């Protein structure tokens, strides 16, 4: 689950 | 004192009687050497970039 | 593409900028002065202490080169030549303490030109040095002479002391602006001998100032 | 449906972080606007000040355009709605490359506000022969443009996905990166090392070396008194101060955003857990926290120490008010 | 008694006054209202030359329209070469404090003065060439605002004490002075024939000598403030007027009196330079706030505004080939438009 904001 | 306002009239005394002309005259003598020179005005006349130097 | 004589006229051109850089970078060092006086007041004698048009002096202490403009002789409009000075490190300027009793009145003239060149608008950041010349002579004439002559309302206590703080109180208090340029005031008699050093410490403290102004640490 | 895809954090973070943002946008904006309109009435005998005030005026400028491109947008879809990214297809790109481009705009101008101090202070003689505000106005014209080309990376690489479980959805269009993990790995680790040790270096070394040189002019002052002598250690010392705050707010507004940005590049798919999903979200909001202070804390750091911009900033705001 | 005489000089000034209304039948631009206009004058810089380390003053053309020489408060005056931005010659100045300079007809000799009130000729073309200091025109006693030679031999100054002079440099004396001034004389202006000038004053008046004869021929006002430069009308039988209240004004000398005003509302600062193109008709001031306007000189029509100075505009004058404007101001760049 890697967060996508950036 | 008196010398000096004796110089000043005799200096507008000098100036007074000065035949003057028309300014309607001066404008179309100012007027008739604008048109007379206007051609080799380059600044009024844009140059070709052969003959300016810059 | 450049012939035999142009590429010779480059060099000789690309030596004299770097002769201009070199003597430029030379001028930066040493510092200009500006003198101005009401004529009586003594600014000969500050000149002489530091040992027909603009009078120059050059002299130099203690590793720091100094070029001193007596402008004084230079009678014209002064409107017309002022702005040649703009950028100046200091302006010292003079007054003869003792032209409160003398009339030509001579103290208020004194002080009207000296607000005519703290609020021009050519010297908002140009400091100013004061030389309340003649200081042994104005001690005497407070003894016999009152200074309510010269100002109306002066609320007493007549002494040296006092009086030489109420007219440096009163030329600190003409400038209008006092954020961007500082009064450096120093009491001088004719004949004393730390008047270049005063002169040293107040250049040396512009410079640095300046230099903090110029980066915005100040 | 799309639920996992959802950031859940504490509400009232978001209405803390919210009203941290709204007034840091409100001081950072009258900051640098009355701070341009300060650097604007100066005009008396520009010779080498204009320089320094030319650099303040872009480092100003560059601030109120980190706060006005970057706040609403950011503080919208990066903060409440993060899910449906209701901007759009290349606003996604687009707002990368502005946000990028402002970033390097900030650091490059701290970094030559910093070279020209060093010339200056400590080449004070030859910085007046030398530079000229042509010479200024090249250099800065210069750092806005590698500026706005550094950033490009940041405008191929970013771009809008559908992260949803199904093709097409409402609330499935996000925007992240869309080039290969290795390569915006590459584009990530040049845009960190480049925007933060390239400024931080020059800052360290060049701050360091003129504090150095003004405490040494402090303890000759000190050691020989004269008029203006409390006043001229009073501010020698507050531009020592000067000095080490800017170089310490750099660090302390943006390291951990740059770690932010790193932890994100390097920790691959297998690694993350929900802790470290929400230990990020919540890190997002800690970090860009961080960020905006910094075009904030450039007016603060002017009108403290030097008195003339003190008087005309006050002024100002009394004509407004 | 002096009552009487004061009031014949009133009396005389009244008549003046009242002949040249007499002769005052039309404006010029009632004349010139039918003639098209120059359209607009967008005029780029070329051969931006550099290498002064302070204010520029003056500034002044060569003959050959080649080279030009300027001068600037770093001690020093450069000979330069406008077709190629090199620096032919480097002088060194005795005193800083410079603000006129002139180059000659022949391009033999230099001349700079300033605040050191000795208008000072400098000899260019001589062997073990350095550029020395042939004679050095003094007693003065005010602030030279402008020198202009007449020959190789004949130079004429307008100085800070309301007092104009023609020398003969080889001897060294002032062989005529003109008096008749009440505030000090900024600028000059020879004519095209030689044989006459024109001074402008601090006493917002303009006068007409004969270099032979000696004496005012006739005084020009019509408006209140200082004024600060002023150049023939290539005809010779007008100039203009560059004045500090934010007003260029054409005089007539046949006609006598004002022609026409160039006034803007945009602008309020003064007028340091002004100079006419070949053919007369365009009009260049160069002003306070560091830019130039291009006047059409029978409309006051500003055609063009010149930029690209920081610092104000001090310098300005027109090729005799007509081909390039040399600005000068006091950031130290100097350009030369075409």
């Amino acid at each position: 689950k890697k967060p996508y904001i950036l | 004192s008196i010398a000096q306002a004796r110089k000043l009239v005799e200096q507008l005394k000098m100036e007074a009687n000065i035949d003057r002309i028309k300014v309607s005259k001066a404008a179309a003598d100012l007027m008739a050497y604008c048109e007379a020179h206007a051609k080799e005005d380059p600044l009024l006349t844009p140059v070709p970039a052969s003959e300016n130097p810059f | 593409t450049l012939s035999a004589e142009d590429k010779a006229a480059v060099e000789r051109s690309k030596m004299i900028d770097r002769n201009l850089r070199e003597d430029g970078e030379k001028a930066a060092r040493e510092v200009k002065l500006l003198l101005l006086g009401a004529g009586e007041s003594g600014k000969s004698t500050i000149v002489k202490q530091m040992k027909t048009g603009i009078v120059e002096t050059h002299f130099t202490f203690k590793d720091l080169h100094f070029k001193m403009f007596d402008v004084g002789g230079q009678r014209s409009e002064r409107k017309k030549w002022i702005h040649c000075f703009e950028g100046v490190t200091a302006i010292i300027f003079c007054v003869a303490l003792s032209d409160y009793d003398l009339v030509l009145n001579r103290m208020h003239e004194s002080m009207k030109l000296f607000d005519s060149i703290c609020n021009n608008k050519w010297f908002t950041d140009t400091s100013i040095i004061l030389f309340l010349n003649k200081k042994d002579l104005f001690e005497e004439k407070i003894k016999k002479s009152p200074l309510t002559i010269c100002y109306p309302e002066y609320a007493g206590s007549n002494t040296y002391e006092e009086a030489a703080a109420y007219i440096q109180c009163q030329f600190e208090d003409l400038n209008k602006r006092k954020d961007t340029k500082e009064i450096y005031t120093h009491f001088t008699c004719a004949t004393d001998t730390k008047n270049v050093q005063f002169v040293f410490d107040a250049v040396t403290d512009v410079i640095i100032k300046n230099n903090l102004k110029d980066c915005g640490l100040f | 449906p799309s639920s996992e895809l959802d950031v859940n954090t504490d509400i009232y973070s978001k209405v803390l972080v919210t009203a941290v943002y709204l007034a840091l946008f409100v001081v950072g904006t009258v900051g640098n606007t009355v701070t341009l309109f300060t650097l604007a009435r100066k005009k008396s005998l520009q010779s080498l000040q204009s320089t320094v005030h030319y650099h303040l005026g872009s480092l100003a400028l560059s601030d109120l355009l980190t706060l006005l491109l970057a706040m609403p947008v950011e503080l919208y879809n990066f903060i409440w709605v993060h899910h449906p990214w209701a901007f759009g297809d290349a606003g996604c790109r687009g707002y990368y490359f502005l946000r990028d481009a402002c970033t390097y705009a900030t650091a490059l101008n701290v970094a030559s506000l910093s070279v020209e101090r060093y010339l200056a202070i400590c080449h004070p003689f030859k910085a007046k022969t030398l530079m000229s505000r042509s010479r200024t106005k090249k250099f800065i014209s210069a750092i806005w443009l590698a500026s706005a080309l550094l950033a490009v990376p940041m405008l191929f690489t970013m771009g809008e996905q559908n992260r949803s479980a199904d093709g097409q959805h409402a609330g499935g269009l996000v925007c992240t990166p869309t080039i290969h993990t290795a390569t915006v790995k590459v584009v990530i680790q040049v845009n960190t090392f480049m925007s933060f040790i390239f400024p931080m270096v020059v800052i360290s070394v060049l701050n360091t070396i003129i504090a150095n040189k003004l405490t040494v002019m402090v303890r000759q002052a000190a050691e020989q008194c004269t008029v203006g002598g409390p006043g001229r250690v009073q501010a020698l010392r507050h531009g020592v101060r000067v000095l080490r705050a800017v170089v310490i707010a750099f660090v302390v507004c943006w390291l951990p955003y740059h770690v932010r940005r790193l932890m994100f590049c390097y920790i691959s798919d297998e690694q993350w857990t929900p802790f470290l999903y929400d230990f990020y979200h919540y890190f997002y909001m800690v970090t860009n926290a961080l960020f905006y202070v910094s075009s904030t804390i450039n007016p603060i750091l002017y009108n403290l120490v030097s008195a003339n911009f003190r008087h005309i900033f006050l002024a100002t705001l009394a004509c407004l008010c | 008694e002096l009552d009487q005489l004061r009031q014949e000089a009133e009396q005389l000034k009244n008549q003046i006054r009242d002949a040249r209304k007499a002769c005052a039948d039309a404006t010029l631009s009632q004349i010139t209202n039918n003639i098209d206009p120059v359209g607009r004058i967008q005029m780029r810089t070329r051969r931006t030359l550099r290498g002064h380390l302070a204010k520029i003053y003056a500034m002044h053309w060569g003959t050959d329209s080649r080279l030009l020489v300027s001068a600037s408060q770093d001690g020093k005056l450069i000979i330069w070469d406008s077709y190629t931005t090199n620096k032919v010659h480097a002088i060194p100045l005795r005193s800083s404090w410079v603000m006129t300079c002139a180059y000659a007809p022949s391009g033999n000799y230099v001349a700079c003065g300033g605040l050191d009130n000795i208008c000072s000729i400098y000899n260019l073309k001589t062997r073990e060439g350095n550029v020395r200091v042939s004679r050095e025109l003094a007693g003065h006693t005010g602030y030279l605002s402008c020198c202009r030679f007449l020959d190789d031999n004949q130079i004429v100054t307008s100085s800070g004490d309301t007092t104009c002079a023609l020398w003969d440099i080889e001897t060294g004396q002032q062989t005529t002075t003109f008096t008749g001034h009440t505030g000090d004389v900024m600028s000059l202006s020879l004519a095209p024939d030689t044989r006459l000038f024109v001074s402008g004053a601090c006493d917002a008046s303009a006068k007409l000598w004969d270099v032979r004869e000696g004496m005012c021929r006739q005084t020009f006002t019509g408006h209140e403030s200082d004024i600060n430069a002023i150049c023939f009308f290539p005809n010779g039988n007008a100039f203009a007027t560059g004045s500090d209240d934010a007003t260029c004004r054409l005089f007539d000398l046949r006609a006598d009196q004002e022609l026409m005003t160039y006034s803007h509302d945009n602008i309020i600062c003064g007028i340091t330079s002004v100079s006419f193109s070949k053919s007369g008709r365009l009009l260049l001031a160069g002003y306070d706030d560091f830019n130039c306007n291009v006047w059409d000189a029978l409309k006051a029509d500003r055609a063009g505004v010149l930029a690209g100075h920081d610092n104000r505009v001090s310098c300005l004058g027109v090729t005799d080939d007509g081909m390039a404007v040399a600005t000068g101001s006091w950031d130290s760049f100097l350009k030369i438009w075409n």
